[PDB]
RNA sequence: CGAUGUCGGCUCAUCACAUCCUGGGGCUGAAGUAGGUCCCAAGGGUAUGGCUGUUCGCCAUUUAAAGUGGUACGCGAGCUGGGUUUAGAACGUCGUGAGACAGUUCGGUCCCUAUCUGCCGUGGGCGCUGGAGAACUGAGGGGGGCUGCUCCUAGUACGAGAGGACCGGAGUGGACGCAUCACUGGUGUUCGGGUUGUCAUGCCAAUGGCACUGCCCGGUAGCUAAAUGCGGAAGAGAUAAGUGCUGAAAGCAUCUAAGCACGAAACUUGCCCCGAGAUGAGUUCUCCCUGACCCUUUAAGGGUCCUGAAGGAACGUUGAAGACGACGACGUUGAUAGGCCGGGUGUGUAAGCGCAGCGAUGCGUUGAGCUAACCGGUACUAAUGAACCGUGAGGCUUAACCU
RNA sequence: AAUUCCUUGUCGGGUAAGUUCCGACCUGCACGAAUGGCGUAAUGAUGGCCAGGCUGUCUCCACCCGAGACUCAGUGAAAU
RNA sequence: ACACAGGUGGUCAGGUAGAGAAUACCAAGGCGCUUGAGAGAACUCGGGUGAAGGAACUAGGCAAAAUGGUGCCGUAACUUC
RNA sequence: AGGACCGAACCGACUAAUGUCGAAAAAUUAGCGGAUGACUUGUGGCUGGGGGUGAAAGGCCAAUCAAACCGGGAGAUAGCU
């Protein structure tokens, strides 16, 4: 809709680096602890990307000190601050859910390297 | 998304391995327990010489759910297993000492400063 | 006090500074204009009749046209009305805008719910399903007993059964207004109002507070 | 699941009240051939709004 | 409750459904005019018309699609050669629907469907 | 006894008050907290499992509370068939035996397309007094009414101390209900792709058919929840139990007989929905029609010719509207539906061709190719001009005002 | 106990909780030796019970694909 | 009793894959089952899928889901060996 | 070798669902048991009603069984409706 869309691009952020599923990403979060407005990091591979304009959002899986944690992220959310790609993976499927039932050597993805 | 009969995992060296949720606490006819909830659990699998033993019935708080949680932004944090922290069946005060895995920011309610003081993540 | 007559335009969300993703309904509210004003002199109650939008010459009837002509305001599809509260006043033709809400805190939305059509009890009244196993026969989702026996020997009026869900002039209350943009006639509320995008909605100030 | 008393003539008359089958009560004459046909229907011969479409 | 949905079930399981349209496809092209029940006709448009759009641009790739769909070597020949150029100008609306009456035995509302050109 | 299907469970409930919880009070062997007991009060709420055919009961764990009964020990033309309550068989026991036992044990067909009442929805006809179109008032009816916990007042009042408030204010919960897809997901046999077997398109290549969509992977629109908003109320009137003021009868005393004031989730409102078939059929605004003539038991009469208005209906395109009707939008003066163009979305580097490799295959061309329902536009196609229904100024009496 | 009315006997195990189950106890209402007693590998569309797996059985149901149900046309019953 | 989803002995019996007369796809050959057209409500029958949990269901894991093939490895109590 | 194992034809009929004025007066769909034997089947024979036959249920004996069907005693008798 003319209404909605004009209204949409109002909040849609611009400086979003392009990336594809399977690309290892570093994400910075505006986490706040009462007063301490910190900028915590979070690095896991991207396993799915949703492109719905202002509602676009991706998700990353990180195997940290224990077991897997799948955290989605509203792309244009102010809570996320920075997005740096670290390694561009070479997969050939939009959604990588199948990573869930595998771990370690059984998991490691390829490298795209162009 | 924990409820009765759910079979969780212990998030600390408390003395057990695997447990079972026999009762959600708080409110009549409560259906589900999530990250910040206290549940009555029995013990289904103890560690040979732990501080507890198979067949005990004590309160516990879950810390991770496969169902995940939701923040004021719309994001969610789905873990890969259902994990809980044991408590004394009389006065909460976590039993174990060291806690494995991360937990969540939505657990600080002042009566768990012991917990978040131990969490190695989030 | 008197509200306006917007239109459901879709649903969106507003990212606050902290990231609180307030889901909002975008209700376009054109400049409603007064056509007829009623008074205690004739009708015993004081109220104003408004309109919005526009019709087509080939679809605007003779009776309708004359009524508008009496007010000199172009035919806007529909003719709603609002009871006054005696603390105000109005004159014919006034192109009232969304300016009213730019000062309220909470408002109330009225509209026609989605037409689910003929719907069974499980969906209409959340009746609990019968066991779909253990020998159950042909009665997996039927209502189940609806009376007692010879003593009352009849079905009590008001009994919940299957029928038509929807098209009800439902009303939500206490909805928080998020932001108001007069620029393109935008009333942004927090919540989820009744109707299908493109269906008219009556908004007015929250009563309870 | 059966009637108790046998319904009378009066009743089935009332039941059959709405079974009236109204006729077309509307006939369209072609602007060119001057034939009777249903609105938005090619003529029996095969013309339509002046045109000779069916060719048969 | 099919709100906002689209398509037509036509009392036919899908495999059976896509079957006839493919068969009904060539027939509409092989003869350039056919008789059929109206509801079907309205639906047939949503298939054959887009097919013509395909043929407009001749290409080894397209030809294969025209064979992938409609599984007809002949219609492909009838396409890309005659129907392609003839409709070069028109933007859509490659078909016409005419109400013709009711089928004898079962009062099915027949209707004619024919290509817009239909003129030698 | 020419048939009233009988326990329990599931489902759906509805009423009573002899009230489990929540509300308001009196007394106390009531300090406070927590209770005992009695009075008023039926609005709302009023468990999850283990064991048993179980009602019951016991136990484990909760909860503000896990009420007591009536309703053919509610409810089989709604389900179940465990129990009981046939025919088989065995144990104990009784009997010489055939057999027998609220003694036991294993197994053992539960039919019915709804005429009427009722009830949930939704239409047609006519009435509403000339007709038509919209908008309402509003009698009356219905829905909803639950409550925890934490914090503040305040570790204050009380109290040896331990413990630990009333009143009042704020936040956050559980259960129930309503609305909605923005977010998270489900589905998504009309979208993309991988792949087994086999058949066919002359063969390669490339595709299609069938095998539960062949098996699978993801997936738009819708729909939907576990997802996301909001709701219960505050206030007012009249009271119950109860507390009172003044105050005689009865020089006193006394809440009462005069008079006056307080006082609960109950009652009437307040909030939401239906609703003028409310025949007591209401009100407002606007629109349309103001021609001749015979007959007669000359009567709110019958009849003929010429006109048929507003509007409606029918037909077609149709819809987040829909079982059918109905309801909303559109009908060339057009964006109503399909298609087309562009974009989005999804799937994941098509085909063809060149190169390396013995080959399977990889690489470049290429984030290409293909895209359902989605968004913005575009009359290319289809929504034909007319005809059909509907009239030609609207009774009598009386009164108040204009002639 | 396929047998025990009392009886859900008492004790132990299994379960957060076990009138069923498994092991003992003898107080055998009213077991008992070819109307056989007591064991028993294997077998069994056999009775009871527990555990792993798996799952819409269930919390609590949602969506979708088809065949009826619904409408139009032809034919056209029945119990009562 | 019917142009009725039932019952009726023997004989012949190709290709591909497959242990196979199973089964999947075909050949020869023979059929689309003698009411159809629309719509795409509740509800019923057959089906498919399903977040988290996983027998809490229930008289009872009834029903479904699930396991499923060839070859090598390995395999207890008990036993009439 | 086997009243041996697995599993089609064949034979049988444990469970669930549908059906119940049914497609059918006992079947269907999906799974279940046996499957070289006390097996199963075609054709023709023999046994007849207080009799037959029975791996025994009072089971079967032409949709009929604690005494078949058809005709006759016979208009049995009916303190009952």
């Amino acid at each position: 809709s003319n209404i909605i869309k004009q209204l949409e691009q109002e909040q849609m952020k611009q400086d979003v680096p392009s990336f594809r599923p399977g690309d290892t990403v570093e994400v910075k979060v505006w986490v706040v602890e009462g007063s301490k407005k910190r900028l915590q990091a979070f690095e896991g591979v991207v396993i799915a990307i949703r492109n719905r304009g202002l509602h676009s959002a991706f998700t990353v899986r990180k195997i940290s000190n224990g077991e897997g944690v799948e955290r989605v992220f509203q792309t244009h959310s102010p809570v996320v601050d920075s997005i740096s790609v670290k390694r561009r993976g070479a997969v050939r499927k939009a959604k990588l859910y199948y990573l869930r039932e595998r771990t370690g050597k059984a998991a490691r993805i390829k490298e795209r390297l162009n | 998304m924990i409820q009765e009969q759910t079979m969780l995992n212990v998030a600390d060296n408390s003395g057990a391995r695997r447990v079972m949720c026999i009762k959600v606490l708080g409110g009549s006819h409560r259906r589900y327990a999530g990250v910040g909830d206290i549940i009555k659990i029995t013990i289904k699998e103890a560690i040979p010489r732990g501080k507890v033993k198979k067949g005990d019935v004590l309160k516990a708080v879950v810390v991770r759910t496969k169902k995940g949680v939701r923040r004021p932004d719309g994001s969610v944090i789905r873990f890969d297993g259902n994990a809980c922290v044991l408590l004394n069946n009389n006065s909460e005060q976590p039993i174990g000492t060291r806690i494995f895995g991360p937990v969540t920011r939505e657990l600080r309610s002042e009566k768990f400063m012991k917990i978040i003081s131990l969490a190695p993540e989030v | 006090m008197i509200g306006l007559v917007g239109k459901k335009v879709g649903m969106t969300r507003i990212f606050t500074e902290d990231g609180v993703s307030i889901p909002v309904t975008v209700i376009e509210v054109e400049a409603n204009r007064v056509t007829q004003v009623k008074d205690l002199a004739n009708d015993g109650y004081r109220a104003i009749q408004v309109t919005t939008g526009a019709k087509k010459a080939n679809r605007v009837t003779k009776p309708e046209a004359g009524h508008f002509a009496k007010a000199g305001v172009e035919a806007g599809r529909g003719l709603w009305e609002f009871r006054l509260a005696e603390g105000e006043e109005f004159t014919v033709g006034q192109s009232i805008s969304v300016e009213l809400f730019a000062d309220v805190k909470k408002v109330d939305v009225t509209g026609t719910s989605k037409g689910k059509g003929f719907a069974g009890t499980v969906k209409r009244w959340n009746f609990r399903t019968q066991d779909a196993t253990h020998g159950n026969s042909l009665s997996h989702r039927v209502p189940g007993s609806i009376g007692q026996n010879q003593t009352p020997g009849k079905v009590f009026k008001g009994k919940k059964m299957a029928g038509q869900m929807g098209n009800e002039r439902v009303t939500v209350q206490s909805l928080d207004v998020v932001r108001v943009d007069a620029e393109r006639n935008l009333l942004l509320v927090k919540g989820a109002v009744p109707g299908a995008t493109g269906s008219d909605l009556i908004v007015k100030p929250a009563v309870k507070a | 699941a059966v009637q108790q008393n046998k319904p009378t003539r009066s009743k089935r008359g009332m039941r059959r009240s709405h079974d009236a089958l109204t006729a077309v009560t509307s006939l369209s004459v072609d602007k060119t051939s001057g034939e009777k046909h249903l609105r938005h229907h090619i003529t029996a011969d095969g013309y339509y709004r002046g045109r000779k479409v069916i060719a048969k | 409750m099919r709100h906002r949905k689209s398509g037509r079930q036509l009392n036919r399981n899908s495999s059976h459904r896509q079957a006839m349209f493919r068969n009904m496809a060539g027939s509409l092209v092989r003869h350039e005019i056919i008789k059929t029940t109206l509801p079907k006709a309205k639906e047939l448009r949503r298939v054959v018309e887009p097919l013509i759009t395909l043929a407009k641009t001749d290409s080894v790739a397209n030809r294969r699609l025209a064979f992938a769909r409609t599984r007809d070597n002949e219609i492909v020949a009838k396409l890309f050669n005659e129907l392609g150029p003839r409709f070069a100008s028109r933007a859509g609306g490659y078909t016409r629907i005419l109400k013709c009456g009711f089928r004898a035995g079962d009062n099915a509302p027949m209707a004619y469907i024919e290509l817009v050109d239909r003129s030698e």
